């Protein structure tokens, strides 16, 4: 019984993902 | 300091480890396959109203990285052992390779067994291509039995492409630690 939110990306070494931050 | 979880993702090359991580953390899906050596994702989630930092560590599925890969395992809280539901070879490598490697370095760390590319299991072309090589996709009961055999906390199925069951994978990894 745990309430877990979707993630918010803070940082990544991965180019594709880092580009979608903030 | 904010509560933190280190999760390491392992499994054969091409099972979908990088797309799993990209899709979960950003809701995007990369258009081209680039093999991973190492990569990292730092993401915040709220767990019952309290912030938690997720340190997600991506590893190389290839055999040529066997000697470096375990150097990323210290202080791991939970492993995701991944196999593609439409690749029986990758499934067999859970028992032959991934479970023995993780247990050798980290005998007490929880494991989540993850079946990837759920969207392809019902795909007629994928089915026929497997059938031509006397193979069949991995079924839910098969995955479940493999999870029991390796002592995994949980068996889960997902698609990075459609995001079906994707969030549940990481929620369960969190639950295995917190
Ligand atoms: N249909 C489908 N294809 C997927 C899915 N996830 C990944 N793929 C595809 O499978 C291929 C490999 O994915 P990738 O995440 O790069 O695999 P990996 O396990 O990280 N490989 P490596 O160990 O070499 O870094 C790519 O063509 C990717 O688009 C999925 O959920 N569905
Ligand atoms: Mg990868």
């Amino acid at each position: 019984s745990m309430e877990i939110s979707p993630p918010v990306l803070i940082s990544s070494s991965n180019p594709t993902a880092a580009a979608r931050i903030s | 300091r904010m509560q933190a979880i280190k999760c390491v993702v392992v499994g054969d090359g091409a099972v979908g480890k990088t797309c799993l991580l990209i899709s979960y953390t950003t809701n995007a899906f990369p258009g081209e396959y680039i093999p991973t050596v190492f990569d990292n994702y730092s993401a915040n989630v709220m767990v019952d109203g309290k912030p938690v930092n997720l340190g997600l560590w991506d590893t190389a599925g290839q055999e040529d990285y066997d000697r470096l890969r375990p150097l990323s395992y210290p202080q791991t809280d939970v492993f995701l052992i991944c196999f593609s539901l439409v690749s029986p070879a990758s499934f067999e490598n859970v028992r032959a390779k991934w479970y023995p490697e993780v247990r050798h370095h980290c005998p007490n760390t929880p494991i989540i067994l993850v079946g990837t590319k759920l969207d392809l299991r019902d795909d007629k072309d994928t089915i026929e291509k497997l059938k031509e090589k006397k193979l069949t996709p991995i079924t839910y009961p098969q995955g479940l039995a493999m999870a029991k055999e390796i002592g995994a906390v949980k068996y889960l199925e997902c698609s990075a492409l459609t995001q079906r069951g994707l969030k549940t994978v990481f929620d369960e990894a969190i639950r295995a630690v917190l």
